[PDB]
């Protein structure tokens, strides 16, 4: 491990990456035939299966006129030998919540146009991450799938029929959108930042930082993760790469849903 | 003497594709489809903890492997599944080679159709080997049923929708010793040696496809 | 082993079979079973709900079962394990596809309320064969069942107390299990004999000989000819086993 | 001044109480009060298989008290409840004084109390039979533990409570007691009682206990 | 082995306490109210070092199914690792439970709260008080210290006006409300130690009592809660005498909460 | 003039006591505009850290079901790495520190209030540090980038940063982000957060010191 850190202070990485250089990335969408929406993520060896059902209830009370999102993940003991079953530990809901800020926080759906009856009825996206093989970097990996379920959705129309909800799946619609936005993870390792690091980078890390960017280069989500700290100087350039990345990472996208 | 809807004679399975190797963490793995099954499978041992070398196995669905989302959890059907896959499994195994330690079997059922139970066992079996876990056979496993008025193999959708009785066995195909069998519904006591006979027949079809995803080492 | 069992049964004989209804008061219906040393006490609670989604004329039907760690020193605390899970299933497989209980007609109002039958069973003591004892008191409990007329009156439901009516029973069912011990198999297993056997099959027949559940169970293979011969036994016990619950009833 | 179900004020409902009948448990009782129909199984001494419950100097009581899900009028789903583990808590504490525990270093009795049938005054019933199915078992015993409940209810101070009188019922005074020494080893109350009227339900039910005595003797005698 | 519980068990059969009180003598008592401002009702109670903090919250929903008329109470208590290493997170343990449950009892029985008063629509919505505890420090007596915070917080509640209109449940947050607050009840615990009862124990003590007893007594000095704790036994006597204190004191405990409010 | 009339880099009023626990190791008391927050330290004891984050059913204004929620266990995550780097954990082997933050009252900031009166309460327990840990929040809620977001200021708040660090060399220990912040917007709200951590991290020692 000491001959991995002494390598990283020189711009070099072992599987040959630059410092800023994402794995081979590999996205494919419609995956999962029953989900409404479905994407299948390969970020290396990283592998996640998002699904997107769509559910009628109740909005929360306070925002009767929403749409509702519901995101968790499933770290899978498949996934990896120090993955416990049982529900949810501290790392799969952090995971879990940086990816539903990142959605949430971009106001990529328009939960208003989610409402089917305000105060009562509402389409409920559960945002199901289904982690299958974990080789580095979950959070670029689980934001990518995501969002790729989320433009792969297509939900039956709700009509308010003399006030009873009526479902027409003859009409399947797509989901409102009204951007996308993407996740760069760095790790520290040295004196260095490194974008999306490998397993063998993430089990010695001194902290990371996921950056959420949005469309118009605007940032809608941070996570400062690890045991060790990081200078204002490394959070800054984390800031300048993701901005700098995240638009590729789009165009990337984009041009695989095609 | 009676065709089904999609074509299929009364003892026909539908395509099946099993691949080995798939994962990278897991120790042996396995990807199988089956119809609109879509089922995967991570073996991880024989590895550290007390009587036995036992088998730990956990069926699991993903919330969107169904119609209407599954709250992920375990419920009394996966621990059901669960339980009778890790004895179904076990003959198999040449547990004496490593008397004391436990082996995990992780079967993940990303989308489900109907005999997710068999595929299963028919993916986990291909898993264990694929881990290089010393076997004495393989453990395959199939469906037959009821649902014409008519016994058949491997039930569609539509026919499960309907079905009259199904019929999941699991051998090992060398000996054709039963290694997991239920029944429900309302079978004959002839009706049943002949869905237990064409299921059986089955497994042994579908065994040369396990066979083949381990020859791609 | 061979020719005879170790408490002088033969291959295909059941130990003393003892069946009480009406045994826990406040109950709709119960029953107590005892199978040689292993016994199980079953209660059936009624109780107004709203059905499945997909089955909006159907009653519902809900089987559980409490292995306690009073019937074994072998049974934990806490939630229902892999063993007691399975046991359930097993018994609410049986009486669910007999189609004992004509979910039809525990419809109230369609949509929105029905009768719900809880299935408990109770494991009291362990001494072997939990399913035959079980699957036996869960069907004794159904016929000692009566519940409460209810009508329907301009929207919800109205519950009379002094029209107490049998559940509506189509027919009966019970169930035969088997352990393979040597190349033998066996008929109603006691612990000894479940503590050293290859595998177990448990076989649900109808009142017209037909097969409704089946579990092979254990860590060791059957043979074609073991399970084909299960059957024949149970098809052949199983009226034996539904005369004597009528006549313990009367 | 008679009561609804015809007895007097000092006047016990009918018990019945067997032991030895379950074929598993190292030791057992079955215990019928009124409505009440109680099963109690004792397993141990036996070595600890839980990592933190244990003591260098003696044995340790668990006790688990449970209800079936038919045990009363509305299906109670399985499980604990906050009123269970309460009545377990007491219970392995009025049980403890009548053990000679200092016998089993690093150790455990384990008492499950199984409700079939509820009809009032079970916590009480149930140490009554757990006593039972502890000497069952062969536990080294200084004295058996008896309990029974008095209270309050037509603003008379009476004798074993009925589920009944415990609706209308003005106070509810459990009491569990070693025969020989007297000695009150569980006392609970609820509703309002003067210290004077408290002080006569006290009494009641020590008579109750001691005449309930009797009958763990004459099954354990058997 | 076993000096500690010989100690102070010799100086208690010899009539005094390690910190030097009567043996019938409570620590000092702090009662403060109003201390969470969000919080509809709220006290901090100190006895000794023992410290316990109160909420009352309440909320409407359904009535029980067999009580339409009458509002809910709900007691809970969290036994904070915070408050002593003994204390183990997770779920209420037996400890949390028995504690929750005799103070639950002490306010139910002592018919404390008119809860009739707290009906809106019989058999459909009413006031739903939830009293949670919240066991900060743990130096001895958990039950006089919450029974007294948990009596002084509902004494400190104030809840808005529920007006019936329409048939929905109209809160008019204008009109805030003192709970209908019929009488007052409070408990004292002794602890069994050699021959003697001792009122209100200390951690020490608590280490080394043979048996507990906790006794609720109302305004008009009648019995309303009791419960025998620990792993040794009480005779009568032990019984009788601490119902005798317990009936004398509480009148003492009750002027001093009515002054520090 | 903010909403309650505060300038744009003015923190609430703030008071932090040290040593008010009996039975804890180390503990702290932190009053932060609405925020009253408890923490107690107990170890080393029989080196890792283990935090509890957690909230009193009365501490928000709708009763919260007691137990652990999604963001009470993200938050527990977060502090036991935020604190991490002031502990010099090399002196005790093979043992674990707890760190149990009561959360009595809440009025937002309270990840932030949490950690700054954690290492009041480790400092009292007498755990080795290097430095303090120090944390406080900022973001935007006028369209104008702010100091110490009030509750009912997050209420209608454009981006939320909570930021800790180790004063001494300003290292990064805690650091989010929510909202919606331009790198330009963003750089100013971490530095004017860094501020204020400067400026707490003067009541923090002032409690040791009293």
């Amino acid at each position: 491990r000491k001959s991995i850190t002494d390598l990283i202070n020189n711009k070099e990485r072992i599987d040959g990456r630059s410092l800023h250089e994402f794995r081979d990335i590999s996205i494919e969408t419609g995956v999962i035939s029953k989900a409404e929406g479905s994407s299948r993520v390969k970020l290396g060896n990283t592998q996640i299966i998002v699904g997107v059902k769509p559910q009628i209830g109740e909005p929360f009370p306070d925002t009767p006129e929403m749409g509702v999102i519901l995101t968790n993940s499933e770290l899978l003991p498949m996934a990896s030998p120090t993955f416990e079953p049982g529900p949810p530990d501290e790392r799969s809901v952090e995971l879990s919540r940086v990816v539903d800020r990142c959605i949430r926080e971009s106001r990529m759906i328009d939960l208003e146009k989610l409402c089917i009856i305000e105060g009562s009825k509402v389409w409920m996206l559960f945002l199901d991450l289904h982690i299958i093989d974990y080789d580095g970097n979950l959070f670029d990996a689980a934001v990518l799938a995501t969002v790729a379920a989320l433009l792969d959705t297509r939900i039956p129309a709700a009509e308010v029929e003399d006030g009873e909800v009526v479902i027409n799946r003859e009409k399947m619609q797509p989901l409102p959108v009204n951007r996308k936005a993407l996740m760069c993870t760095f790790a520290k390792i040295g004196n260095e930042i490194v974008l999306d690091p490998s397993l063998e980078e993430e089990d010695i890390l001194t902290a990371r930082i996921s950056i959420g960017v949005t469309e118009e280069g605007s940032i809608c989500a941070m996570q400062k993760g690890g045991e060790g700290p990081l200078t204002r100087d490394d959070v800054l350039k984390a800031v300048s790469i993701a901005v700098e990345k995240v638009p590729q990472l789009i165009e990337y996208l984009d041009k695989s849903m095609t | 003497p009676s065709v089904r809807e999609d074509g299929r004679a009364f003892d026909e399975l539908r395509p099946l594709k099993i691949e080995a190797g798939i994962l990278e963490r897991a120790d042996g793995s396995s990807y199988l489809e089956f119809g609109g099954n879509k089922i995967l499978v991570a073996v991880y041992g024989p590895r550290e903890a007390p009587d036995r070398a036992v088998i730990r196995c956990r069926y699991n669905m993903a919330p969107f492997s169904v119609e209407e989302r599954k709250r992920p959890g375990p419920d009394r059907r996966s621990v059901e599944i669960s339980k009778i896959t890790a004895e179904a499994l076990r003959p198999a195994l040449i547990l004496e080679k490593f008397p004391r330690s436990v082996i995990d079997v992780f079967i993940e059922v990303l989308e489900a159709e109907g005999g997710t139970r068999c595929a299963g066992i028919t993916a986990a079996s291909v898993a264990l080997a694929d881990a290089g876990i010393p076997m004495r056979d393989m453990v395959v496993a199939c469906a037959a049923g009821k649902v014409g008025d008519q016994v058949v193999l491997d039930l569609s959708e539509e026919e499960d929708k309907e079905g009259q009785a199904d019929v999941p066995v699991a051998i090992l195909p060398r000996t054709r010793e039963i290694t997991l069998l239920q029944s429900d519904g309302n079978l004959t006591p002839e009706e049943f040696e002949r869905a237990l006979d064409l299921a059986v027949e089955g497994c042994l079809r579908i065994h040369e496809v396990q066979k083949e995803a381990l020859r791609k080492r």
